[PDB]
RNA sequence: UAGCUGGUUCUCCCCGAAAUGACUUUAGGGUCAGCCUCAGGCGCUGACUGGGGCCUGUAGAGCACUGAUAGGGCUAGGGGGCCCACCAGCCUACCAAACCCUGUCAAACUCCGAAGGGUCCCAGGUGGAGCCUGGGAGUGAGGGCGCGAGCGAUAACGUCCGCGUCCGAGCGCGGGAACAACCGAGACCGCCAGCUAAGGCCCCCAAGUCUGGGCUAAGUGGUAAAGGAUGUGGCGCCGCGAAGACAGCCAGGAGGUUGGCUUAGAAGCAGCCAUCCUUUAAAGAGUGCGUAAUAGCUCACUGGUCGAGUGGCGCCGCGCCGAAAAUGA
RNA sequence: AGAGCGCAAGGGUAGAAGGGGGCCUGACUGCGAGGCCUGCAAGCCGAGCAGGGGCGAAAGCCGGGCCUAGUGAACCGGUGGU
RNA sequence: UCCCCCGUGCCCAUAGCGGCGUGGAACCACCCGUUCCCAUUCCGAACACGGAAGUGAAACGCGCCAGCGCCGAUGGUACUGGGCGGGCGACCGCCUGGGAGAGUAGGUCGGUGCGGGGG
């Protein structure tokens, strides 16, 4: 309902397929084509913390290092209902350079 | 009733036809060989059949099996059968067209009126253990404009239904004369 | 007779008419029937001529059905003109009928009745036809 | 002879047929700036180094060879893939 | 692959240009011209195109 | 001046066209490419076809878009009445939105969708294939047959397009009786030599009055239809029948009755309905003629005689009527 | 997807081209690889490049409009500049 | 190695509908507060920022059914390259290959790889 493929306006190059839902933050970074993923980092689904906004911060930056281990530099935050309230982890400092 | 059968090989119909054999296919659930019969007795016997009566095909293979008809493609040009389909029977509730015999001479009828032959042959789900012969249809009390349909018909104890049932099986229609020369206007 | 009162194209090109009925040699209606033999148009004038001769001969008769329907625009140019400059005129409203097509059928008649009737009715049309009963026609919808 | 009232028309007017169609297919090398699909609506949607313009026209961005694809709940696809 | 062998039986004058292009693709000159040939679905189809102007035999 | 008419001169040799697309004060002229020609260059490319990859909505056909479409059934509203108001009922051999079913139609409808054409890839294919530059052209009224569409009237030795070809330029050859384009078939020349194509073999006129069996009685053959008939051959179907039939002949052929309804009358019998019951072995609510309507005659039906086949319905091949215009067949 | 998508219809579209708001002004400048098309001429398509500009958190889009109609070579001259 | 779920993607409806059964222990979803970030041509519905008690109906995940819906063999035919007669035409026939949809049989409510958590 937010399709439009915002992912088509993200088919540009290199993805960061995620989704947010009540308790867990599913911050994943995905190599496309074959859809072979790579870098995951979550709320307590990574066994980190319990508030999404703080987690986000820490998680993104944790995720940063993960990306920076596998020769990863830039993608694009993937979500249609994203709205973008940053969660200023905003996977920008979190590896990507982002914004 | 009885009819002959022979296995088709795969020889082009053109010959089989032009000689005197009537080409066709038979099947059941998955089986699907090819066959042929002979026009004359085939024609003569089919009149006492269609998807109203059951047929038997004896075969020089050591096996004689009965079937029901189904799908008959024609020549269009010069009008006559040129191919037949025969579904092999079973005993598991099958669906096809039972004949409805019109019965009753009411008010639509007699006082002019013509019956509306809609569905003599009707789609019903009857177990091939039972065989509904000639399902009677009550006309005994109907007048022009009205009709008859649905479950109003005879539903034999060994036969189930599955059409609508809404579908008007028959009705009565007004006659014509020189009154449509007034319509001519 | 009969036709649309407003269809889609006043004019349309003649076309080619070879054969195969396209569909319509069984029944589901009448008990006797009349079926064509050549690939031609049948004129609604001739059509109603048949309808007449029919219900005409057998008065007080039941119901007859016409499976066909005259919906083909004939292009008739004005009389004494010259070549080109236009086309014909929406005249001759007719139908495309090929051999083996049930033009029209009777139900509720009598044997010899349906006979002589459809006999004459067919004798009217710009061709010749077949007078048929009802038995093999069963199934095909 | 006698030729009374006749008439005219209004239809001696036709649209100059513009050559439309698909030019290059799988098996043909197309190198950077070669039109290969002429169309009006999206009869052929672009993709892998394929391109579209200001009139729904597919062409070549790479020095690659064409190939096709079918994606029902999306459309018809052309993908001009090159070499590794 | 066996050897094919064909003549020319029926005049070229008044028939399709494609078929005549096949007649060149064989080398078939004037009427009555016995021709030594090699087998291959290509030339086979080429010759099947003229299956009326040409006498057929697979000389081995 | 003359985009027009006309003339345009010796010999042979090699190849060999177009009688379109665009634009034109353009339409029977023209410049541009296309189709021919010579020179030189480039080398298996080209037509053709085998496989493979993909582009395609014509035919058919279907009815899911869209229109049309018959027929029924259902049913919003509406025709109208009975019938009230807080508002409703109810009914029909009426009209009709839509829907369901019954079939149905279409170039500008399209769910399916061929044959086919198209083009790239690998492959063969040596041919007055092909590519490339360069000088010389002419050609731009074309026509017929072939199928596929328009137009005409599913007329025109009509015109309009497309693929396909013969002419033109093959009126050089042989069939086609004669005939540019139908069939067959590409002419360097000679031959008092062999085969063979198309047609053809009784003689024109060259070759079988060969071979073998089917149809027809018309000169059909030797050029016509819807339609028509106990023409003739062959096939098939349903009774009749040795319990006894087709047909002929003898006879019975009846009673309510004048069926009722109509009608001046309608009595089996000018017409609507109908749509019996009985004496009987068998005889009708009648099949024709006839009557003013009755009358009569009469067929039906059933016995007597009889003595062997008979009556009808459909098909296929060839025929016959259908069938008249002009110097002589 | 029968709505709408200026206007005719075709094709197309709700994984937007439709409709609502915010900043704007890429109906950008110097060039154009290579293709459509084709008698010439004219028309059609556009990557990328560099100057700078707008929006976007970004990835990124922008050389007018969902496209096909809205057009006139040249000779002459107006007008501002080099 | 695999089970259940979450994030995800590919096949293009035999993947969809509908009816139904089941799960919340991590999840998902409703839920919860509307101070804060934030927005609605009006709505804390929506997007939100902060989250204890609860819930498994609704959201959805898995299962059973075909009634609707989608697929559709196999016989035969349509039409057709190419070849060849017959008819005044309108049109019909034969071989050689090519081969539909119409429908009957029957099929089908799923197929599947990347990543994550618990066991």
């Amino acid at each position: 309902k937010f399709r439009v493929r915002n992912r088509i306006k993200r088919t540009g190059r290199l993805r960061l397929s995620v989704f947010r839902s009540l308790k867990h933050i599913y911050a994943q970074i995905i190599d496309d084509e074959k859809g072979v993923t790579l870098v995951s980092a979550s709320s307590l689904a990574l066994k980190l913390k319990g508030n999404k906004t703080e987690v986000a911060r820490q998680v993104g930056r944790a995720l940063a290092e993960k990306a920076l281990a596998l020769g990863i530099k830039q993608v694009a935050f993937d979500r249609g209902p994203y709205k973008y309230h940053g969660r200023v982890k905003a996977l920008a400092e979190g590896a990507r350079e982002g914004g | 009733y009885r009819l002959k059968a022979y296995y088709r090989e795969g020889e082009k119909p053109s010959a089989l036809r032009r000689a005197g054999k009537l080409p066709g296919v038979m099947y059941n659930r998955h089986l699907n060989r090819k066959v042929y019969v002979d026009l004359v007795e085939f024609d003569k016997v089919f009149r006492q059949a269609s998807i109203h009566h059951v047929i038997v095909l004896e075969l020089p293979d050591g096996q004689s099996l009965p079937t029901l008809v189904r799908q008959v493609n024609l020549d269009k040009r010069r009008r006559r059968p040129e191919h037949v389909d025969f579904f092999v029977l079973s005993d598991e509730p099958v669906e096809m067209y039972v004949p409805l015999r019109f019965v009753g001479t009411p008010a639509g009828v007699r006082a002019g009126g013509v019956l509306q032959e809609i569905h003599r042959d009707i789609l019903v789900k009857v177990s091939p253990r039972n065989i509904p012969e000639f399902i009677e249809v009550d006309v005994s009390g109907l007048e022009i404009g009205d009709s008859l349909h649905a479950s109003d018909l005879k539903l034999p104890p060994g036969v189930e239904l599955a059409v609508s049932p809404e579908e008007t099986i028959a009705a009565v229609v007004p006659p014509e004369d020189v009154e449509k020369l007034a319509e001519e206007a | 007779m009969l036709m649309p009162r407003r269809m889609k194209y006043r004019k349309q090109q003649r076309g080619r008419l070879k054969g195969a009925t396209k569909g319509g040699d069984y029944v589901a209606f009448g008990d006797y029937g009349l079926v064509a033999l050549e690939p031609a148009w049948i004129t609604a004038q001739q059509i109603e001529a048949a309808r007449v001769a029919m219900v005409r001969h057998f008065r007080r008769g039941g119901k007859i059905f016409i499976r066909i329907f005259p919906d083909k625009p004939y292009t008739k140019k004005p009389l004494e003109v010259r070549m080109g400059k236009g086309k014909g005129n929406v005249e001759g409203y007719v139908a495309v009928v090929k051999p083996g097509r049930v033009m029209f059928e009777v139900a509720g008649v009598t044997e010899e009745q349906a006979m002589e009737a459809l006999r004459i009715a067919g004798h009217k049309l710009p061709i010749k036809t077949k007078i048929v009963r009802r038995d093999a026609y069963d199934e095909a919808q | 002879a006698h030729k009374k009232g006749l008439g005219s028309t209004r239809n001696g007017r036709d649209s100059q047929a513009k050559r439309l169609g698909v030019k290059r297919y799988e098996g043909q090398v197309v190198r950077a700036g070669n039109i290969l699909v002429r169309q009006r609506g999206t009869r052929f949607k672009p993709g892998k180094n394929v391109g579209m313009g200001r009139d729904f026209t597919l062409f070549a961005l790479v020095d690659g060879v064409v190939e096709f694809q079918d994606r029902g709940r999306l459309g018809r696809y052309v993908h001009v893939r090159p070499l590794a | 692959m066996p050897r094919l062998k064909v003549k020319l039986v029926k005049s070229p004058i008044g028939y399709p240009k494609d078929q005549k292009a096949a007649l060149k693709a064989l080398g078939l000159r004037r009427l009555q011209q016995e021709r030594v040939l090699e087998d291959t679905p290509a030339i086979r189809g080429n010759v099947e195109k003229v299956a009326h102007l040409v006498r057929v035999e697979v000389v081995e």
